[PDB]
């Protein structure tokens, strides 16, 4: 989801919930209100608690290998919370699925949708033969599952910092313009000192 | 001969100034920007570079 032309407050989201995994790599979590970023992107998914750690730059895992590879230069925050109560059920939730295997690795910030049985050879396999194995697999989600197997909901905010004039600016109060005085200035995130 | 010493002086100064706007492994090349985007414990990592 692209988010533009709106005042973004970190504090409301931070006071809202104690997220399970909350970390900003290229940004300070607190300083979000001061700076402006242009064209923030929000990526939403649901993974088991074990998978949450794998969501990080320069980290390899089955999800990272085939599902979601974060850019190594990614700048932004990752927020993740537990969701066992609403998602998991006794009988078993199999809607949430993952690509266990795939013919290659996806590029950073990419989505893969192909639903065809996978072949370790990479050449087409017949479903009966042992070459074909379903890539798209799901974790058996239960209420009795451990917190690692319990579902977790993850939202990744990526900020494009200083690329262009920033449409998305945090909540701050503008002041009057002062000239001929050596003063501090912050022009849409262009912090500096001068006349 | 007089012009060449002036040219070498000017080129030295200009190369010095040009070297300012350059990441040395840091995420950015402006001290202001790194301070704004990073908390001091992880700001010092870039500032030392
Ligand atoms: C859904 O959004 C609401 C509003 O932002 C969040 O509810 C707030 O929760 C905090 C602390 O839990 C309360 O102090 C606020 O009064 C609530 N806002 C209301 C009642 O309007 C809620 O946390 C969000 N749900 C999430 C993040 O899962």
């Amino acid at each position: 989801k692209r988010i533009s032309n709106c005042v973004a407050d970190y504090s409301v989201l931070y006071n809202s919930t104690s997220f399970s995994t909350f970390k900003c790599y290229g940004v300070s979590a607190t300083k979000l209100n001061d700076l402006c970023f242009s064209n923030v992107y929000a990526d939403s998914f649901v993974v088991k608690g074990d998978d949450v750690r794998q969501i990080a730059p320069g980290q390899t895992g089955v999800i990272a290998d085939y599902n979601y590879k974060l850019p190594d230069d990614f700048t932004g925050c990752v927020l993740a919370w537990n969701t066992r109560n609403i998602d998991a059920t006794q009988t078993g939730n199999y809607n949430y699925k993952y690509r266990s295997l795939r013919h290659g690795k996806l590029r950073p910030f990419e989505r893969d949708i192909s639903n065809v049985p996978f072949s370790p050879d990479g050449k087409p396999c017949t479903p009966p033969a042992f070459n074909c194995y379903w890539p798209l697999n799901d974790y058996g989600f239960y209420i009795t599952n451990g917190i690692g197997y319990q579902p977790y909901r993850v939202v990744v905010l990526s900020f494009e910092l200083l690329n262009a004039p920033a449409t998305v600016c945090g909540p701050k109060l503008s002041t009057d313009l002062i000239k001929n005085q050596c003063v501090n200035f912050n022009f849409n995130g262009l912090t500096g000192t001068g006349v | 001969k007089l012009q060449d010493v002036v040219n070498q002086n000017a080129q030295a100064l200009n190369t010095l100034v040009k070297q300012l706007s350059s990441n040395f492994g840091a995420i950015s090349s402006v001290l202001n920007d790194i301070l704004s985007r990073l908390d001091p414990p992880e700001a010092e990592v870039q500032i030392d570079r």
